[PDB]
């Protein structure tokens, strides 16, 4: 028994495109008439988008969908491969449920690290979570982002309600789709940022916005178990953990933590290995890519 | 000064400590804008002026109620999980002392060019030859990335170190805090 030659997994937990309207406070509940950030350009050529001249918080909208059945392959050559990796995640998932994933995921979405730049020096932010069941709003979360710091996650009451409700929907029992709105006192005057181009700002149509993919790589910062040092924090589950900025390689398959190392001695070499790295592997399943060769 | 107060910058992967050292020196920047004085030196003493670094920690040089009213602000909120802090300490004795310095040059001299024409208001060909682009100064200098509030631009602002001396006398410091004179002790 070997491994596919070609092996892709379609990802679940798709996020939208966040497009960045502005107001004043106090306003935070009754937000439906908010004008947008505008980009303008100054001057070699510079783009550049502010907040405006009376206003100090800031409108962003995205959306979430919660999908479910992460096991399944979209795309396998050889049957025996794919029954032995879908009776392994069927004995992960009945030995263990999506409940410590779903608790990182939930606690990384109620602090606002998606707004990356966006965040810092700010004086008070908060997040607003409805979960949209039909076509009206059928609960409601609420979240202070200054209470729930970067280093840890934490515990709290709706946060492990919003935790059962996205280990609902990665189970595969219920259909997740969630709007996420999040408010940052900041001041007036002061310079927004939206995603850069290749210089541009990224933009929808005259409104400055954010790409799917950096909301998408802010939720899946959950990696705390990088094999050298863990004073760093949480990580973007990705294998051969790696950092842009930073320009490291944790995980390393010189040492037995890359993800690949994991999948072959779990499937092939049928060496089961210690509980959070298999949550960390089931991240990696979740985050999806191209496996094989 | 008295007193000197080291914070230390939390190990971050997710943003580069270049661009923490950036939005720290901004803070103490508006925070220098804000309160004022004219007695409030910097000092970093990891300066690698081989690789042209400035390093990880940073020390501020105040007397101790200037301190213990820099503690007593909000200037400190939403990056308390995002460095460490110091205390009021004495300093050692003997201590050398030296520099803070923003040392800028004539990078590209198109500012030249415009400041030359609004004063002279003559042919752009008299500025094209009475100074060349020769006159483009480089640094080996370590320098920080500032945006602004009003102008919005980001500049690297050099550092220079100044000598080794050892008596510091009367000397003050700007509205970004430099050594304009007034001395800071290395140790």
């Amino acid at each position: 028994l070997s491994t596919a030659s070609v092996l892709a997994f379609e990802r679940k937990l798709d996020p939208s495109d966040a497009l960045m309207s502005a107001g004043a406070w106090a306003q935070r509940d009754a937000s439906q008439e908010w004008p947008a950030v505008t980009v303008r350009e100054k001057s070699q050529t510079v783009d550049v988008a502010n907040l405006p001249s009376d206003a100090d918080t800031l409108k962003v909208r995205f959306t979430l969908r919660v999908l479910g059945g992460a096991g399944t392959p979209s795309a396998c050559n050889d049957a025996a491969y794919r029954d032995k990796l879908l009776q392994t995640v069927a004995t992960y998932v009945n030995e263990q449920g999506f409940a410590e994933l779903a608790r990182r995921y939930a606690h990384n979405l109620a602090n606002a690290r998606f707004l990356w730049r966006n965040r810092v020096g700010a004086e008070a932010v908060e997040v607003r979570i409805n979960h949209i069941r039909q076509g009206e709003v059928a609960r409601t979360w609420r979240f202070d982002a200054l209470a729930i710091g970067l280093r840890d996650f934490k515990a709290d009451a709706e946060l492990d309600a919003l935790a059962e409700l996205i280990a609902s929907g990665l189970s595969g029992s219920g259909h997740v789709l969630l709007e996420v709105v999040a408010f940052a006192r900041i001041g007036d005057g002061q310079e927004v940022f939206p995603s850069q181009e290749l210089k541009t700002l990224y933009s929808v149509r005259d409104a400055a916005a954010i790409h799917s993919q950096k909301i998408g790589n802010a939720l899946r910062t959950i990696d705390t178990w990088y094999p050298d040092e863990d004073g760093l924090g949480p990580i973007a589950v990705e294998p051969y953990g790696s950092v842009t900025s930073q320009g490291k390689a944790y995980r390393q398959p010189k040492q037995k933590l890359d993800f690949y190392t994991l999948l072959d001695n779990w499937v092939l070499r049928d060496e089961a290995p210690a509980v959070e790295q298999q949550h960390y592997v089931i991240a990696n399943l979740i985050r999806g890519g191209v496996f094989g060769e | 000064m008295d007193h000197y107060l080291d914070i230390r910058l939390r190990p971050d992967p997710e943003f580069p400590p270049a661009q923490l050292m950036s939005v720290l020196f901004g803070k103490l920047h508006q925070a220098l804008v804000a309160q004022g004085g004219d007695r409030i030196g910097v000092s970093f003493p990891d300066l690698d002026e081989s690789r042209s670094r400035l390093g990880e920690r940073l020390r501020i040089h105040a007397s101790a109620d200037d301190l213990r009213a820099l503690l007593a602000r909000p200037w400190l909120e939403g990056l308390r999980d995002h460095l460490q802090f110091g205390e009021p300490a004495v300093v050692p004795h003997p201590t050398p002392y030296r520099q803070v310095s923003r040392v800028q040059a004539k990078s590209n001299p198109e500012r030249l060019r415009r400041r030359l024409m609004r004063r002279h208001d003559l042919s752009e060909e008299e500025a094209r030859k009475r100074i060349p682009d020769t006159v483009a100064r480089t640094l080996d200098l370590p320098f920080v990335t500032l945006r602004s509030q009003s102008t919005g631009q980001h500049f690297r602002l050099f550092i220079r170190h100044g000598p080794l001396q050892a008596t510091a006398e009367e000397g003050g410091f700007t509205c970004y805090g430099l050594s304009k004179g007034g001395f800071v002790p290395w140790f």
